[PDB]
């Protein structure tokens, strides 16, 4: 599979540090983390242009990110809040092509 | 010997609105290191390529280091050397002109010292003292170790900043608790020089261009050199 997200479903409590992981197989330079919520399209949280790089997207607030290797892009909720409950989608991409993961559903209680 | 900086000569973290994680990344337990190696290739005229494999992860087996010009590269080209520096991947380019497009690659600037004559006996390490100032008062000092008699300023800078990320949160993901910082080197011969520790202003950080300052492959005498880190708080 091009893109794999870990875990696929997760429950957290307010103030917990939560890390979402995404592995790609394509060695693309670019990876992306989005959240999907009602009344919005997929909104970009952080993205990355390559190893050791991350860049804020449109809604970076209350997230960090890590790009330790070509294949791995993690999303870090450093102190989780109920508003971070969502479905999160990782993508790798090259040019105008995006290859999405299957999604991770996160409930922050 | 450059004048020390005034506050207008210094990048402020408060004017950098991108991700300070991309600066932390270059210093936070991150370095290429090799002992007793010789260059295997070249890309452009002012650079050299070494076969060095990543220890920590498996992000590379090839490293290209860029120097000031071709003369500096020719000095080291056939030499048995040690390597130490901070590597980057975004906008790192080099033909392996064999294809070998399936091998991890990384890039860096300078970091090269002749191996023979440059080492102590029996695994001994030379200490180098770093004195830190915050808001123009000494706060702490700490030592860094190197295995080299003549050591690049780059290696020492990296060791100093690594310690301070961990002890002082020098760089965090989003910002810095400091507004300005420079690291200042003082050679026994009186020569001083400094590097700004903060990213240029605006919403992007170019890692390669920041690291390019290590271009000069500048070495200092570890036994005698002094180091100061000068910080102001937000």
């Amino acid at each position: 599979a091009a893109v794999t997200q870990s875990p696929r479903n997760k429950v957290a409590v307010t103030g917990e540090k939560v890390t979402l992981s995404c592995q790609q197989t394509n060695n693309h330079n670019n990876m992306y983390w989005y959240r999907q919520d009602t009344g919005h399209g997929l909104r970009l949280i952080h993205y990355s242009y390559g190893v050791g790089n991350t860049e804020k997207g449109d809604i970076p607030d209350g997230y960090e990110a890590s790009r330790p290797s070509q294949e791995q892009f993690s999303l870090i909720l450093v102190s989780a809040t109920p508003s971070q409950s969502s479905v999160y989608f990782c993508a790798s991409g090259v040019g105008g092509t995006l290859y999405f993961g299957a999604g991770t559903r996160l409930s922050v209680l | 010997s450059q004048p020390d900086p005034m506050p207008d000569d210094l990048h402020k973290s408060s004017e950098f609105t991108g991700t300070m994680g991309n600066m932390k990344y270059l210093y936070d337990d991150h370095y290429v290191s090799a002992t007793k190696v010789k260059s295997v290739d070249k890309f452009l005229a002012h650079d050299l390529i070494y076969n060095i494999s990543d220890k920590k992860l498996k992000n590379y087996d090839k490293v290209k280091t860029e120097l000031l010009n071709e003369d500096l590269a020719k000095k080291y080209k056939d030499e048995v050397v040690d390597v130490y520096g901070s590597n980057y991947y975004v906008n790192c380019y080099f033909s392996s002109k064999d294809n070998v497009w399936w091998h991890g690659k990384t890039c860096m600037y300078g970091g090269i010292t002749k191996h023979e004559g440059n080492h102590f006996d029996n695994g001994n390490l030379q200490n180098v003292l770093v004195r830190v100032y915050e808001n123009k008062r000494n706060t702490i000092s700490f030592e860094v170790q190197t295995d080299k008699k003549s050591v690049t300023a780059q290696e020492l800078d990296i060791k100093a900043r690594n310690f301070l990320i961990n002890k002082k949160n020098l760089y965090e993901f989003n910002s810095s608790p400091y507004e300005t910082g420079y690291i200042k080197f003082i050679e026994n011969n009186g020569n001083t020089f400094w590097y700004d520790m903060m990213p240029a202003p605006g919403d992007k950080f170019d890692q390669s261009k920041y690291l390019m300052m290590y271009n000069d492959n500048k070495t200092v005498d570890s036994k005698s050199v002094k180091i100061e880190v000068h910080l102001t708080t937000k």
